[PDB]
């Protein structure tokens, strides 16, 4: 896997290819 | 969260996975 | 199963576009 | 669910953010 | 409608790509 | 909607979200 | 335009949309 | 127009720039 | 021959990130 | 090959590496 | 053809549009 | 190589070309 800053828009769709059919949830910045 | 771990640092796919239901 | 998987790689870029600070969750069934 | 409703048919961005939060 | 929609989406994309400082439009009817 | 800078193909998408069947010109760089 | 607007400032959903049809 | 002859078949770089401007 | 071409777009995004250092060819035939 | 195995059903990140170097 | 830095994904969707049927080699780092 | 070529610096199409198969 990628060793990168995954920020915005790359980082979402990091987290749909990753967790498959789990889904995900993103609070954006905490 | 998932912006200052993954975006300002780099996370492993493992760090990733913390974000999956 | 890729037409609906092809789908939800434009749907989650949307949201977030949409959503910006509030985030959102992506998951059913 | 947001995939019946937005992959037959087109959601706006008004439409997709009833998903949000 | 997603299908042309999606479709609509790669096709922006590339154009950005392939116009470059030139732009263009998107738009049709 | 985001409070971020959008750029290159993120702005293009961003416009085509955003503007739906009106469609939309992009000039890029002014 | 749009680059130095929306790209080198941020622009609101609202000025984005001036570069629409 | 783009979308009838793009998404139909491909389009390569070359056709797509027909649309440029 | 657009869906197989679309998808395509999102496979080449994938491997990108499953990859990484390693890279990948794509091609075919 | 991917794209017979890939775009007519969802390969996973996992089944996705196999195609890596 | 844009004049601009292609990084990571960008980098490689900009291949795939480019080489059409020829396909392509993504190195990453060398 | 590509990434050196094309993301630390800018490449032209021709230059973007030679990492075509
Ligand atoms: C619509 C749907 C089904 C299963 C998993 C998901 O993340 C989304
Ligand atoms: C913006 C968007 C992406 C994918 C499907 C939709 O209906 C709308
Ligand atoms: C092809 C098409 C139809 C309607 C609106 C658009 O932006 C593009
Ligand atoms: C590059 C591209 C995207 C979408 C459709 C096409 O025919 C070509
Ligand atoms: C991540 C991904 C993209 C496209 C097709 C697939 O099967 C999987
Ligand atoms: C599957 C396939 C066929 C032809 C060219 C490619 O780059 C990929
Ligand atoms: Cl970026
Ligand atoms: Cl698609
Ligand atoms: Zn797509
Ligand atoms: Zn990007």
């Amino acid at each position: 896997f990628v060793n990168q800053h995954l920020c915005g828009s790359h980082l979402v769709e990091a987290l749909y290819l990753v967790c498959g059919e789990r889904g995900f949830f993103y609070t954006d910045k905490t | 969260g998932i912006v200052e771990q993954c975006c300002t640092s780099i996370c492993s796919l493992y760090q990733l996975e913390n974000y999956c239901n």
